[PDB]
């Protein structure tokens, strides 16, 4: 079902030029050297410095034309506060245990740096990012 | 007088919530539908 | 209304009454401790020298919940200093309360001063219950639960106290086999507590559910009737957990028991979801151990390895042998199902470290089994996928495993029968050793052929030049 | 170079990585390719584009 | 079945009671001081 789970602490929140988009940098509590850079929508999911986020990555939401979800049906997204859908445009096989995954959620960019052991399963075309706080 | 003056910050049932509570109502509903109503 | 009152007073430049801030802090106690602490600090700043013992004590407790040990200690010291100005009627009660709080801070810091203040308060006021509970709990920790008489006496003193009964049940669950008491004695105690005192106590219900789950798990299954009785015990435990959830749907332990029952019922997905939610809620050693177990049942061996490693580093600090056993088992499973040699090497190294920490026959047999599997896997591998060094290490491990099998067969009570050990050692020594030597010879021939080709090519190149 | 093992084609990119080292006819083909590339480099760098411009 | 020896035991043991320090009620948390304060002229 899911491909990756972890808990991060936000080191920095960079608003920059934009009013609705912020770039956050986080590091996994359990396993260091696993970094996360992510663009999020401030209005619908505001985050502050030193917050704790539960980030989950999945290739599907189950338990081609989009339609508004019926209230009756249920999906993985019901457990989280913020869900995005993107495409992986670069899977970098770099150093011995340095793997970078670049995802683009409609122009909102994410880079997940980590080891091959954790990120081996992230070699997909599309990914969902589910965030809980 | 001590018992009247004493107040406890968190309740006996609510002690598992603490500073961050979470809801498992869906988990309870699934447990009821799949254990008590299990066939 | 209080926020509007504060805003109107600020616009009118009028002195804000600190009582409104105290009421706001009391209301926010059940909603937001941060806002309550901020309002209490504002009230203290407004009062200045008019600060009372209650405000300082609540500030100290707020910083204690905020893990601000230094600030909590300073606020408690200021409260103790201001205690001298208390009216004599409530002076004894407030002194007892402040001494209890100071003893709690000591119990966090150093147990000796906590025991001293506990003895002082017990002589001052024997009727208080929390003091006796904490003192007997520290005595049980120091004496490794050799004070069952004290626990029984405390139970007799306050049979109607829910806290005393819960502590007594916790002591029973901790040292029932050590004290040789009845298995169902705690069950009858919790049943009496629920029937006669309070049927909505989640602690006794969870204790009964755990006891019933243990009884069902230890119950032998022989036919459909025994399975039905075990399912009935699990249904009783699930009814206890569902009653707990009805009392409070935010109970992590009830969900944990439900997930354990689902794991016993092989409902791996629901247990995995519940354990992930629990890990998101709270992070202790047990949650990580259950997550690793579920990942092993869910065949996600890499996530199990990560979960066990995080558990060991966070809590066990590389000292517990059981987590090392789990790490070795997970690595062996990943290596077996994925045909990876490095997983076998890591499992062997972890098992060797665990044995050097313990030196037990079970880990000796684990090392022997791991080395036998290593030799079998290397022999099954082609020549192009292995080298001479791996063959030599596998052969040496095979020799050490055969010697250790002979050693285990000479023991008093080995984990497996000595006949099986001798038969497996003979079966390995007859065939696997010779197959390893043939593999070594083939690998040597392959390397020699490569070197012959490499040396012959260069001479022809030089002749052409 | 098919002789030196650390200056050859990687083994995870080709399925025939085993029976490739030591060949001489294939090494001759690779040398012919490299000599042609060196001739092209000399030609472009010395006759056609002398200032090093390479975006055309 | 001669294989790796490992024991699986789920840990759901209830912790000991924490017995946290008790809050002290304010003067305005008692009915009689409330009656005195609200009836102020």
């Amino acid at each position: 079902s899911a491909l990756f789970d972890d808990i991060f602490t936000v080191q920095t929140v960079d608003n920059g030029r934009y009013n609705k988009v912020s770039r956050i940098i986080g590091i996994s509590t359990t396993n260091s050297a696993i970094k996360l850079t992510l663009d999020i929508n401030n209005e619908m999911f505001p985050v502050s410095q030193d917050d704790s986020l539960t980030v989950t990555l999945a290739n599907s939401l189950s338990l081609k034309s989009w339609r508004p979800p019926k209230p009756t049906d249920k999906s993985l997204a019901d457990d989280y506060d913020y869900v995005m859908f993107g495409t992986v445009y670069k899977f970098e096989e770099g150093d011995e245990d340095k793997i970078k995954v670049y995802v683009s959620f409609g122009g909102l960019l994410m880079c997940l740096e980590g080891g091959y052991k954790s990120l081996a399963s992230l070699k997909q075309d599309n990914l969902y990012i589910l965030i809980r706080r | 007088e001590i018992a009247s003056n004493e107040r406890v910050l968190i309740d006996h049932n609510k002690v598992l919530r603490g500073l961050k509570p979470k809801d498992f109502s869906s988990v309870a509903k699934d447990c009821e539908l799949r254990i008590l109503k299990e066939k | 209304f209080l926020e509007k009152y504060v805003a109107v007073c600020q616009e009118e430049n009028y002195p804000i009454l600190p009582e409104a801030y105290l009421v706001l802090s009391r209301v926010y106690e059940n909603k937001d401790l941060n806002v309550a602490l901020d309002y209490l600090m504002k009230a203290n700043d407004i009062l200045g020298d008019k600060a009372n013992v209650y405000v300082l004590n609540n500030l100290g407790i707020y910083h204690f919940f905020r893990n601000n040990v230094s600030q909590s200690s300073d606020f408690f010291a200021q409260s103790l200093e201001a205690l001298n100005n208390v009216s004599p009627q409530n002076k004894e009660a407030l002194s007892i309360t402040l001494h209890y709080n100071k003893a709690r801070v000591e119990e966090v810091s150093n147990q000796s001063e906590a025991e001293k203040l506990y003895s002082k308060l017990m002589e001052k006021c024997p009727g208080y219950t929390s003091n006796k509970i904490r003192y007997i709990y520290l005595l049980a920790l120091k004496s490794n639960g050799n004070n069952y008489a004290d626990v029984q006496q405390l139970l007799d003193d306050f049979p109607s106290d829910l806290e005393v009964r819960s502590f007594y049940g916790w002591f029973l669950k901790r040292y029932g086999r050590k004290n040789g008491l009845k298995q169902d004695l705690e069950s009858q105690h919790h049943k009496d507590t629920l029937i006669n005192y309070d049927k909505h106590d989640c602690y006794a219900l969870l204790s009964l559910g755990n006891i019933y789950a243990t009884i069902a798990r230890e119950m032998k299954v022989t036919d459909q009737k025994q399975n039905e009785i075990k399912r009935q015990q699990y249904l009783r435990a699930a009814q206890f957990y569902h009653k707990v959830l009805s009392i409070d749907p935010k109970n992590i332990y009830a969900a944990q028991g439900i997930a354990i029952i689902f794991s016993d019922k092989e409902r791996t997905g629901l247990a995995l979801e519940i354990f992930k939610k629990v890990r998101d809620t709270v992070q202790d050693l047990g949650t990580f151990i259950n997550l690793g177990h579920c990942f092993m049942e869910a065949k996600q061996f890499g996530k199990a390895i990560e979960s066990y490693t995080i558990a060991l580093e966070k809590f066990s600090n590389g000292m517990d042998s059981k987590l090392l056993v789990l790490i070795g088992r997970a690595w062996y499973h990943r290596g077996f199902y994925e045909k990876s040699m490095d997983a076998y090497k890591k499992a062997l190294e972890v098992s060797e470290q665990a044995y050097q920490l313990s030196k037990l026959p079970a880990l000796r047999f684990n090392i022997v089994f791991i080395q036998f599997q290593i030799a079998d896997f290397v022999k099954s591998l082609p020549n192009t996928q292995r080298d001479l060094t791996t063959l030599e290490n596998a052969l040496s491990g095979l020799n050490d495993a055969i010697k250790s099998l002979l050693k285990l067969a000479e023991l008093e009570q080995p984990p497996y029968p000595s006949e099986d050990l001798k038969a497996r050692a003979t079966m390995g020594s007859n065939t696997l050793r010779n197959q390893l030597e043939r593999a070594i010879q083939d690998q040597q021939d392959y390397e020699m052929s490569i070197q012959e080709k490499l040396r012959t090519a260069r001479r022809k190149q030089q002749l052409d030049e | 170079d098919l002789m030196d093992e650390k200056n050859s084609i990687k083994p995870d990119v080709i399925e025939y990585a085993a029976d490739i080292l030591g060949d001489v006819e294939l090494q001759k083909e690779l040398n012919s390719e490299y000599e042609q590339l060196v001739s092209d480099r000399k030609f472009l760098r010395e006759i056609v584009f002398v200032n090093g411009d390479h975006n055309w | 079945r001669q294989d790796y020896i490992a024991k699986v035991r789920y840990q759901n043991d209830l912790p000991a009671p924490p017995c946290p320090p008790k809050l002290l009620k304010y003067e305005i948390e008692k009915e009689a001081p409330q009656k005195e304060f609200l009836k102020d002229s």
